[PDB]
RNA sequence: CGUGGAAGUCUGUUAGAGUUGGUGUCCUACAAUACCCUCUCGUGAUCUAUGUGUAGGGGUGAAAGGCCCAUCGAGUCCGGCA
RNA sequence: GUCGGGUGAGAACCCCGACGGCCUAAUGGAUAAGGGUUCCUCAGCACUGCUGAUCAGCUGAGGGUUAGCCGGUCCUAAGUCUCACCGCAACUCGACUGAGACGAAAUGGGAAACAGGUUAAUAUUCCUGUGCCAUCAUGCAGUGAAAGUUGACGCCCUGGGGUCGAUCACGCCGGGCAUCGCCCGGUCGAACCGUCCAACUCCGUGGAAGCCGUAAUGGCAGGAAGCGGACGAACGGCGGCAUAGGGAAACGUGAUUCAACCUGGGGCCCAUGAAAAGACGAGCAUGAUGUCCGUACCGAGAACCGACACAGGUGUCCAUGGCGGCGAAAGCCAAGGCCUGUCGGGAGCAACCAACGUUAGGGAAUUCGGCAAGUUAGUCCCGUACCUUCGGAAGAAGGGAUGCCUGCUCCGGAACGGAGCAGGUCGCAGUGACUCGGAAGCUCGGACUGUCUAGUAACAACAUAGGUGACCGCAAAUCCGCAAGGACUCGUACGGUCACUGAAUCCUGCCCAGUGCAGGUAUCUGAACACCUCGUACAAGAGGACGAAGGACCUGUCAACGGCGGGGGUCUUAAGGUAGCGUAGUACCUUGCCGCAUCAGUAGCGGCUUGCAUGAAUGGAUUAACCAGAGCUUCACUGUCCCAACGUUGGGCCCGGUGAACUGUACAUUCCAGUGCGGAGUCUGGAGACACCCAGGGGGAAGCGAAGACCCUAUGGAGCUUUACUGCAGGCUGUCGCUGAGGACUCUCACUCCGGGAGGAGGACACCGAUAGCCGGGCA
RNA sequence: CGAGUGGCUUGCUACCUCGAUGUCGGUUCCCUCCAUCCUGCCCGUGCAGAAGCGGGCAAGGGUGAGGUUGUUCGCCUAUUA
RNA sequence: ACGACCGUAUAGUACGAGAGGAACUACGGUUGGUGGCCACUGGUGUACCGGUUGUUCGAGAGAGCACGUGCCGGGUAGCCA
């Protein structure tokens, strides 16, 4: 996705920015339903297009490492 | 010479200040006289123009419609509580006293009662350690051990937006789009780069410092310049 | 572009008018203060000793 | 294979912005920075009107000591001053 | 511009007609600012007008701008002011916090107006007709009334609805042309009132396990399609308005493509895209009220800014007039405007100059250098190398085609849309004008887009993402203020401050002795107050004890300032140059040596390389893409050259009118020599020399222009630097005051901070006032 | 080793100009000098001839085109009397 | 206002073992310079004639504009090399 921008900025810049945005564009399962229909709506914000549940996570992701202690303990 | 950029940032001109009139809300926790009788349910999520992080509005039991330092994971739909007796799940806020030792929290009161203060940037968190009946001691994402009064308040989970540092800005343009979003002066010239009359470090035939970049913490403003009181430079050793 | 004569062309914002309490077009219509009188920035009338003499 | 239509992406005297060469014309000028041809950018860190803020050892400066009303390695005015 | 004509004492330029032209995002139409009467009329020509003038933006005198519904006014934006409070020696000064007000005329929000008519000059303002809004009063209805909706919103892509315009078809009216039968214009009609509703959303029915649907994404047993229904749009359709208006007349009907306007779907954000007044929610009749300010004109190659009637500068809307074509492109032409980018007349019109055309043969020989010019060119088909970050390189390169006419096929609902086929046929030439890349290779630099010396530098300089180091837990770090206070900050380490390096790739060695920063420190040194000794009936003063920061001393640290040699098979002073690169944009010697290339190459490229004086974030090497960046090679091209010619337009020359400036000690027709303060029209000796005038190119007047910017001198100036001299802020630290109770400790009552409060934290510290020591080009 | 001439280089001096005599190289256009490179007329020769070398008179005319370099200078190429 | 060179005859001769190899003189030409001229060749030639693209005058005919010829082809006189 990275093609967008030609034959610039380098391949770090871009070979991360496709990694990032693959995994930002891949289907996520809701954590309301569990549809794999989560969208990002903008800097972390994620909603579901099936149940309409938005709500809070990564900037990139819906989930982040972090985040997924926090059930833990 | 003449007074260096970080004396002319001081005067809280335009071009230093943050863009506040397009700010959406200042992130305090609320004020509950005691009890704990105050919950609301998430309205909606938006964008935090001032931290590039998402935050959430919440409509409370007595009528007060309310932005809210958003941690991870809180959506549409769901109740939040805030006071003593509040249960112990990601969102909720309450005392240190009242929270699980080794629970991740954020937007955490230095004083009890000043609305939160430390882990509050995207998908930061702190750590409680330690419980008391005098003191709790929370580890900051600078990794510092602070010991607080158990009566400061605080909320459960990591902050959201985590991960935002992960991808690079890649074009100058994309830098200049969150830089109008903040209290900064951006781009940023060398000052070796600059005249001597400009910057301690500016002038010569060719461009590097005239001194050693490590300065006094005593140095005075105008002057203090470079690496300030560094215990250490490089990567060495 | 040249700082003179292509520059003067920009030039047609009103700022400096006739003044309600001196008469001279000096009351300044942005800052609403004549620069001639004081007239908006004092009760008092504007007035100085360099504007003479010193002997004088 | 199609669909889709991204980009500080390309061509482009669209509008608009800029100003490389001609060291052309001018150089008691049309003009105290002009004219013509050529040339660069032209969806973006873009261009622009109006309103508004920052003031002189002070501003402002993607930094050239650049700019702050034809005035800048410290504006202008009057005074100190014969 | 020309020929006629009008007026006038007077006419190239004032007016009429004809003919001929110019302007097409403007030279047209509407306006903002700004100007301020420049607008209209009459009378004028002393002034102004690049000539003239009967004309005028000129001179004189009169006249001219009409609003409930167009703006202002009202709202609030960035922000501003006032008062209060506090500071300050003080204020016309000053930050915060309160309260109040101000802050948008094109171009933010916003109650309501359309059509026609009229003047020399106004016009949604006046007149006629019609419509509409708000407030209030009366009457009827209504008890609802405030929840909610609206005002109110970013960027990119896109569907549907749809008017004007444009075009096509056919009819009617009028005009034009005269081999044809075509060509042009018109064919009208508002606000408003009423009505219709697509999209979106939802409800009932239905019951899909694979169907439904889109330009695309998509949708569904959490209930798809289909069927029925609720809500629901246009500045749009339809009816009224309208035996209103307008037109000489006709006074049309359908269609396509469809600006405006309406309504949807999708995508993007380390960027999240105002607010308030107001409106709606919340009926109808009748009547009354609707004040105040603006309104002329220009809006520019003559009404604005630039001293000017200045080739400069100066915002918005008309972006849908025709042909053309991809096009808001060129070229041509309508509507509309203009002949005022305002001096003319004459000479085949010479020299010379400015723009420019064409030049045989040669083809970069020109030159610092292809500077300048030229070549190529649109579109379709074929085809396309090294290298590469796999994106690109690429329109690489190279090859072919291209018109008209006749009849057709295919895609599509169709276009006055697009793609093809067969046959015929003309020219030197079919992107026939116009529009419209020359190409390829090697090397250097900076990665890229971007920024800059307004007015001689656009670059390799700045920026940048990326890399790195430093400081700081927020009562912070950094910074502003004399103070009261303040920026960062509606922020909180995934933060933000302070610096260095400068995409990617492979990497980034050794040195802590000096300098800087930082930590530690037995001992040494280290000020003042208090304390002890001496001195003094007191005091000055001398000395002692204690000893903070700081220093000595020790340690850490170079992606901190910086360093990486001579000698020999260690020495200075810590180390002694590793990967790499290398005669470099760094190499003095130097045109280094060898090779490539050329007839010949101080150039260029490759190799060697002992490097006068390369080298790792003072970043090293290297590098695809990019570049008005520096150098070089090739094909193509050509008046750059051989070597110049002819032509075109504007000047130049002559004539009418207008009409400056520079410069001037005097004299002056000079030339060759000499002399002279050594660079003479003027002195000396000779030579030459009849006067005046026209044109020329500039040899001399050490020509004109500027009290030399080089250099030195002055007990001149300024900006800048620092381990120059001397001081001044600022930071750190001791001490005194605020300041209290019981060399280590407890407490609470001042004081500080948190808390809405209760109360909590801290606490005689801190803050603040005073003083002492250290640091202190931040500043004088 | 000794004696000179020139005023093209370089150095020296500080006379002239600091209220300015516009730089280097190049170009274009004109005049000149001779210490002559060619051409004419000659002398000598280690002058057979041919081709040279050296010298004398002599300034009429000629002395050209290119590759590197800003270069002057100089190096190099092919032509040339 | 003419400078200079090459070639032929002289001559494969004089000279010389050979190799090689002249001159006087008479001729032809070239180059540089100079002055003039245009029959010839060549350039120009926005005199002129033709072709043709776009647009406008309805078509035709015949014309305007496209920078001072739209472009292309030919080109008289004159001026020129
Ligand atoms: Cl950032
Ligand atoms: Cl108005
Ligand atoms: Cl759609
Ligand atoms: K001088
Ligand atoms: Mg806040
Ligand atoms: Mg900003
Ligand atoms: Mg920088
Ligand atoms: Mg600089
Ligand atoms: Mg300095
Ligand atoms: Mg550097
Ligand atoms: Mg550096
Ligand atoms: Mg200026
Ligand atoms: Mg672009
Ligand atoms: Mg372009
Ligand atoms: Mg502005
Ligand atoms: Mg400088
Ligand atoms: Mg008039
Ligand atoms: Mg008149
Ligand atoms: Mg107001
Ligand atoms: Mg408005
Ligand atoms: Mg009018
Ligand atoms: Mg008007
Ligand atoms: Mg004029
Ligand atoms: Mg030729
Ligand atoms: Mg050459
Ligand atoms: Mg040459
Ligand atoms: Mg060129
Ligand atoms: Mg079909
Ligand atoms: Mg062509
Ligand atoms: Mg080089
Ligand atoms: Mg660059
Ligand atoms: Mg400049
Ligand atoms: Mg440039
Ligand atoms: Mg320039
Ligand atoms: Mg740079
Ligand atoms: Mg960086
Ligand atoms: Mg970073
Ligand atoms: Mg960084
Ligand atoms: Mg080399
Ligand atoms: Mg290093
Ligand atoms: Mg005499
Ligand atoms: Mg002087
Ligand atoms: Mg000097
Ligand atoms: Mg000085
Ligand atoms: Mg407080
Ligand atoms: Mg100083
Ligand atoms: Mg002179
Ligand atoms: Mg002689
Ligand atoms: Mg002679
Ligand atoms: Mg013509
Ligand atoms: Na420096
Ligand atoms: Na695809
Ligand atoms: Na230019
Ligand atoms: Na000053
Ligand atoms: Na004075
Ligand atoms: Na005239
Ligand atoms: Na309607
Ligand atoms: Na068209
Ligand atoms: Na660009
Ligand atoms: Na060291
Ligand atoms: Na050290
Ligand atoms: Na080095
Ligand atoms: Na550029
Ligand atoms: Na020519
Ligand atoms: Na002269
Ligand atoms: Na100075
Ligand atoms: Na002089
Ligand atoms: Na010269
Ligand atoms: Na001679
Ligand atoms: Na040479």
């Amino acid at each position: 996705s990275s093609g967008r921008f030609g034959a610039r900025y380098g391949r770090v810049s871009r070979r991360r920015v496709a990694e990032i945005e693959s995994e930002m564009n891949e289907d996520h399962a809701c954590p309301n339903c569990g549809e794999d229909r989560v969208d990002r709506q903008g800097t972390g914000i994620w909603q579901c297009s099936y149940c309409d549940y938005k709500f809070t996570g990564g900037s990139y992701k819906p989930e982040t490492p972090g985040g997924k202690t926090v059930r833990r303990s | 010479g003449r007074r260096i950029q970080g004396q002319r940032r001081g005067r809280g001109t335009s071009t230093f200040r943050a863009p506040s009139h397009r700010y959406k809300a200042d992130l305090e926790h609320r004020k509950v006289e005691d009890g704990d009788v105050i919950a609301g349910t998430v309205v909606d999520i938006e964008h935090d123009p001032a931290r590039s992080a998402p935050v959430a509005a919440v409509e409370f039991e007595d009528g007060d419609r309310r932005l809210i330092l958003a941690p991870e994971g809180v959506g549409v739909g769901d109740e939040l509580q805030v006071g003593v007796s509040a249960e112990i799940a990601p969102g909720n806020t309450l005392p240190l006293a009242e929270i699980p030792e080794g629970v991740p929290v954020c937007n955490v009161e230095s004083s009890p009662g000043d609305g939160g203060k430390f882990a509050r940037a995207s998908g930061v968190n702190a750590q409680l350690l330690t419980h008391d009946r005098n003191v709790a001691v929370v580890k900051l994402p600078s990794g510092e051990m602070k010991r607080l009064d158990p009566q400061c308040r605080a909320t459960i989970g990591v902050v959201a937006g985590g991960g935002r540092t992960d991808k690079p800005f890649v074009k100058a343009g994309n830098k200049h789009h969150k830089m109008k979003a903040r209290g900064t002066k951006w781009p940023n010239v060398r000052g070796v780069a600059m005249n001597a009359v400009d910057h301690p470090f500016g002038g010569g035939g060719r461009q590097h410092p005239g001194k050693p970049k490590s300065i006094s913490r005593n140095a005075p403003p105008g002057r203090k310049v470079g690496d300030i009181a560094s215990k250490r430079t490089g990567r060495g050793g | 572009t040249g700082a003179g004569t292509p520059s003067q062309g920009k030039k047609n914002t009103t700022t400096h008018t006739k003044c309600r309490r001196c008469g001279e077009k000096s009351y300044h219509t942005k800052k609403k203060v004549c620069s001639s009188c004081g007239f908006g920035k004092s009760a008092k009338r504007r007035d100085y000793e360099w504007q003479s003499k010193a002997g004088e």
